């Protein structure tokens, strides 16, 4: 769950595998 | 065989797949390389072939912004792909470290990325798995070079001929055409440049959801935007490029060559 703040959005940035 | 004769291993750099990466040196030349060591007694017949597809493609690609493959070697028990050594770590980590890039920096990074992509495409190679994890930095210095890696998903296209080359890549970076199971071609990698450029600017992707289905729905719909206050300050030009990269219709999308002429890349 993300807030409506830059810094909260920036936690969406996650590494992701293929497929 | 020929590898244990000519090179000499040192420290582990990476794990991932059955593939251990380790720094090495050609004992004649004194020259340092990156060696991708693959356990092969752990690997089937076609997956010895999938890996030789990968070498064959790395060999087609001589570019300043593509990790050069210098020599592939099948010894009994292991395969060694021998790459340019590149110590700057993933662009992914550098974004995280720095939170976001300046437009100046993003512009200089995506420029190198697009140039590589352009080259990939003229050589009839479509990456299909672009993302900041598959982008290695030369050094950590606030502008240094950027090179493509992991053509482990890379396809050969004949001309601007589109086709179903199947469903593969990373979820966040997938093109609308790929999710729909429509035929596709070179443009699927300009979509990825869209996602990446967006990330490069504000520290997070234009599409995300912990539920994968919702994610794939966001992509198809091309449901991104420019939230405040971060995008409030970012040039209309930058947004424009991202908008032409994240065009839902592949035909109406910007091409690598087009993207390189776009004002946010060539100023003055």
């Amino acid at each position: 769950r993300t807030l409506d703040s830059h810094a909260s959005r920036m936690t969406q940035l996650k590494k992701q595998a293929a497929l | 065989t020929r590898f244990t004769e000519e090179y000499q291993l040192f420290e582990e750099l990476g794990k991932g797949a059955f593939s251990v990466v380790r720094r090495c040196v050609k004992v004649l030349a004194g020259q340092e390389y990156a060696a991708k060591i693959i356990n092969t007694k752990k690997l089937s017949a076609r997956d010895h072939q999938k890996l030789e597809r990968e070498a064959r493609i790395c060999r087609l690609l001589k570019h300043p912004n593509i990790v050069r493959l210098h020599d592939s070697i099948s010894e009994e028990g292991h395969h060694y792909l021998i790459f340019d050594l590149v110590t700057g770590g993933e662009l992914f980590e550098d974004i995280v470290a720095r939170e976001y890039y300046s437009e100046a920096d993003a512009s200089h990074c995506i420029q190198q990325i697009l140039e590589a992509v352009l080259h990939c495409h003229q050589m009839g190679v479509v990456h299909r798995n672009l993302k900041p994890e598959n982008l290695l930095l030369a050094s950590k210095l606030k502008g240094a070079a950027v090179k493509l890696a992991d053509f482990g998903l890379a396809i050969e296209v004949e001309g601007e001929q589109q086709a179903w080359f199947g469903f593969a890549g990373t979820p966040g970076y997938l093109s609308p055409e790929v999710l729909r199971k429509d035929p596709y071609g070179k443009p699927v990698d300009l979509w990825a440049c869209g996602v990446i450029l967006y990330i490069l600017l504000v520290g997070y992707p234009p599409f995300w959801d912990e539920d994968q289905h919702r994610l794939y729905k966001q992509i198809k719909a091309g449901a991104y935007d420019f939230p405040s206050p971060e995008w409030d300050t970012v040039t209309p030009e930058a947004k424009d490029l991202i908008n032409k990269m994240l065009t839902i219709n592949p035909s109406k999308r910007i091409t690598a060559a087009e993207a390189l002429k776009h004002p946010w890349i060539s100023h003055r």
